[PDB]
């Protein structure tokens, strides 16, 4: 299911579900990053894996992110996608990020690439405690950089879009059920009294 | 498990069906 | 292909790859299939033997918990002067799972459901706090709850001859007992209940959209059996439902915006994110901003 | 009485030992596939990490209360062990500890040498918990404030329930202890939790009437069966 | 035409390759006991060293003469490979090199990508030999002065005797080369001798009449079968 | 001993393990 990566003040409705990329004058540049804290509010929350996980308290196992390129047929480019295990700040330069787990992606006849986020933890489970900086909760970071450049001819659009998707693998597990924080009420709904009349 | 009622729907919950097939949702292609 | 799964899957050791014509990390999303790339194909792995169970996410375990479905308060007193809108020592309720949002959102994850329903009834009482009243102790009252089919005749008053219950099921219980309990079977005229219904209930065009009377379980009629005392009390009744013997079909996108009504699926959203009509997730300053970034000192 | 220890490119000989201790009768080993959690292939450096490192020596004096060091914290900046620690999210190892102290046949004194699992320290005469700089001393270690209560309100008299040896200056001149992995989890993050504390406490004080001399105590530590997981860029304390 | 490379925690996919090259038909391996010299047990880090590292990209422009990098020098400061290099007297490895460059169906141009063993450079119009700062460029690499004579008074026309591939922009968008150990000795000191030079030379210059864009070239390198001997304290360039 | 609950952790206490090895504390030497 689709990630809401473009969760920014200027993006309205369906615009929040895509990331736009364009040609650059400078090498090695950062395009975007994603927080991986699958219990908290963020790009992963409103997904099939995010919604079902928020009924539980502990989780374990591997995730996959898949990206689809939606430019013209004549457009070309290469990207690098990196996962960094936790311990300090998110990396801001390609030469720092490429030391982590990564894949280099070439645009072509196959439209899409998968990055595996492997289960790397000291404990058997991670814990949905209300603290993003806990050693029992933090997962690390995903970051994307230019490996070459987006290159297009004059009759193609100068700007192209990525759609990002996420799912769990079959090593995934959940436990300790709870009331979901995604819904609530302060009053009775409309027409609820008419059931008594 | 204890049940002395005559109608079978009166019984306790059933929590032993571990059969799955994710492929009907993940791979619905010919 | 169908199989029995009691634990999460194992991981196998893997080596270097450099092979022409083989690309397990590339996929074709346009087909509608999910990615089949495995961890052993993406990175070098060790062997791991996995002992994690999967039983707490079984559908019977996920849905079979008792949840609140009705809460009603009424005054137990002499009602000789009360206005016609009053619950005069009795009330009627049409059974539904739409009035309290935590049960509603969980059932609405599926298109069709088949289950038996276990019903539990909890009662409490207090003395009315008018300036003429001290506290005086609390009575151990008897209550009657009668089950009545959808659209059938219901009692008009506390002492109606309709309460004789000659073929209807009734349960009688005291406030000092444990909560009253019974099971209602799967009662639909179809093989499953419809959680959502894209149609109209009747042959004429003027009927209700989205309502299907075949999915309505019935009416519950409740009274105090005792005559009124010389002083007034407030009585509150709570009803709980637990589904059991469950089957479920065709899973659905979860509700994101707040509910408005029990009658329909209408929406409005919050005034600002999260859960606004134009923005479901809370904002950040840019697609390069990391919101909980760790600081080193 | 006589012993030689050989690991990697390093060796130690002693002519006046008193057996040696294996904590709880265990010996160090690598993590087996039926206890594993993280799925990536682990780094196992062997002879680059699994060798003796020697810390600064400390002076034994008439007023000394005793000394302590925390593991892995005391080694997190040293050699190829420190480099692997800074580049990986997770670590696991055992340890071999060798403590050295010599004096003449005219000296007297006794040291308790003890390894304490999860030595959570207390502060004295306040409600406030110890801070980061009170705990994380690195290669320098620290000193006891109240060794009679182990700085935790328990007691020194019962400390013999933990893995330990004595140095008694008429009997022996070194102590040796082997430590297994000791944690509730199969691996851990090395920059925020310490599995073991080494403590050295002078129960009978140093004394003589012969010529005065400086009497140092020296600590050597070797990691055993090191493993690392979750490779990334370098991060320090 | 389609290829995936997987080493350690790193993977590369390409949809427009042209086979790949193995230098002299060989494949990398560890040093066997009948060819060994140093007697100490070697360090073999596996997945900590044997993975892709990506250098700075360079811009292809109408005036470009071509670019070069020396191995191991370009990697001697990067990741756990650089740390092992700085703490050991001796090293050995092979390499896997992947060169990346893409453009539209309306662009034209051709690159020769070549790996030269023992590329001893010459200076132009002087008797004085090249200095240390002319040779030891590190991760930045250098540029050719006279690519037509390979900066050594031989020629570009015969450079096809060495392990090589082409990137021709109508045909392919990447080149791949596998390099064995290539030395007169079984191991070497990594801070003073380079086994291999990677060179990238534009034989047909970049051209189009469509919209202008910046066209970068990118280099990724993975060490293979790394071994290190003679552990000591850290020493840098 | 009586137990009609489905989950095994619901059971009464277990007081039948008489196995000991003092030597891991009293004799931890080679």
């Amino acid at each position: 299911s689709m990630m809401e990566i473009n969760n920014t003040e200027s993006a309205v409705g369906m615009e929040r579900l895509k990331v736009d990329i364009s040609a650059l004058t400078d090498v090695d540049q950062l395009l975007f990053n994603i927080p991986l804290d699958i219990q908290l509010d963020g790009p992963l929350r409103n997904t099939l894996v995010g919604n079902i996980s928020r009924y539980y308290t502990h989780w374990s196992g591997s995730l996959e992110m898949t990206f689809m390129f939606c430019g013209s047929f004549m457009a070309t480019g290469k990207l690098i996608l990196c996962y960094t295990p936790p311990g300090g700040s998110c990396p801001t330069t390609r030469e720092t990020a490429m030391l982590g787990t990564h894949v280099v992606w070439d645009f072509g006849l196959q439209s899409s690439v998968t990055l595996i986020i492997p289960w790397i933890s000291g404990s058997h489970y991670r814990m949905f405690n209300n603290d993003a900086k806990s050693t029992n909760a933090n997962v690390g970071y995903v970051t994307c950089f230019m490996q070459t450049n987006l290159i297009v001819p004059s009759e193609s659009s100068d700007t192209c879009s990525l759609i990002g998707f996420i799912a769990a693998k079959d090593d995934f597990s959940l436990r300790l059920m709870r009331d979901s924080p995604d819904i609530g009420q302060l009053d009775h709904l409309h027409a609820a009294e008419a059931a008594y009349q | 498990q204890i049940n002395f009622y005559k109608d079978s729907y009166a019984a306790s919950a059933s929590k032993q069906d571990f059969s799955q097939d994710p492929s009907k949702f993940t791979e619905p292609v010919v | 292909i169908e199989s029995i799964i009691k634990t999460a899957t194992d991981t196998v050791k893997s080596e270097i790859n450099a092979e022409l014509g083989v690309v397990p990390s590339l996929n074709a999303v346009e087909t509608g299939a999910t990615s089949n790339t495995e961890p052993e194909e993406a990175i070098q792995t060790r062997t791991v033997i996995n002992q994690h169970g999967v039983s707490e996410t079984l559908v019977e375990n996920f849905l079979s918990r008792a949840a609140l479905v009705s809460k009603r308060s009424f005054e137990y007193k002499d009602h000789t002067s009360s206005a016609a809108q009053t619950d005069k020592n009795f009330f009627k309720w049409t059974i539904n799972t739409r009035s309290f949002v935590q049960l509603r959102r969980k059932l609405e994850l599926f298109t069709y459901l088949r289950f038996d329903a276990e019903i539990t009834i909890l009662t409490t009482v207090a003395v009315n706090g008018s300036s003429n009243n001290t506290y005086v102790g609390l009575p151990d009252l008897t209550l009657q709850a009668m089950f009545v089919p959808t659209g059938a005749l219901t009692p008009e008053k506390q002492d109606s001859f309709h309460w004789q219950s000659g073929s209807n099921a009734s349960v009688f219980f005291k406030i000092s007992d444990p909560p009253a309990r019974m099971t209602i079977p799967f009662m639909c005229i179809n093989s499953a209940y419809s959680v959502f219904y894209d149609g109209f209930a009747g042959f004429e065009k003027s009927g209700l959209y989205g309502i299907n009377p075949a999915d309505t379980i019935g009416n519950l009629c409740v009274r105090i059996v005792n005559e009124h005392q010389p002083v007034g009390f407030t009585v509150t009744v709570r009803v709980y439902m637990k589904p059991k013997h469950i089957k479920a079909w065709a899973p659905r996108p979860p509700r994101t915006l707040p509910y408005m009504s029990i009658a329909n699926a209408n929406y409005k959203g919050k005034g600002r994110a999260p859960n606004a009509l134009n923005a479901i997730i809370g904002n950040r300053d840019s697609v390069k901003t990391m919101p909980h970034n760790i600081v080193t000192t | 009485r006589v012993l030689q220890l050989k690991l990697g490119n390093s060796a130690i000989v002693t002519q006046e030992a008193a057996n040696y201790c294996c904590a709880y009768g265990e010996w160090p080993n690598y993590l087996p596939d039926h206890e594993a959690v993280a799925i990536d292939k682990p780094t196992q450096p062997e002879t680059a990490t699994d060798r003796f490192y020697t810390l600064r020596s400390v002076k034994w004096e008439a007023g000394s209360t005793g000394w302590w060091w925390k593991l892995p914290d005391a080694l997190n900046n040293i050699g190829m062990f420190g480099q692997n620690v800074q580049h990986h999210y997770l670590y696991r190892s055992g340890f071999l500890i060798h403590v050295q102290c010599n004096a003449t046949k005219f000296h007297q004194g006794a040291l308790l040498v003890v390894a304490i699992p999860e030595h959570q320290r207390g502060a004295h005469n306040t409600n406030t918990s110890p801070g980061f700089d009170d705990i994380m001393k690195g290669e320098e270690g620290g000193t006891f404030n109240h060794p009679y209560v182990l700085d935790d309100g328990t007691s020194l008299a019962c400390a013999t329930i933990f893995p330990h040896q004595w140095i008694n200056l008429r009997t022996n001149n070194s102590a040796t202890i082997v430590l297994p992995w000791m944690n509730a989890a199969p691996m851990d993050f090395p920059l925020r939790h310490n599995q073991w504390t080494l403590a050295i406490i002078p129960v009978v004080p140093l004394g003589t009437r012969t010529m005065s001399s400086m009497v140092p105590i020296t600590v050597s530590i070797a990691p055993m069966c090191c493993e690392f997981n979750g490779l990334r860029h370098a991060i320090t304390q």
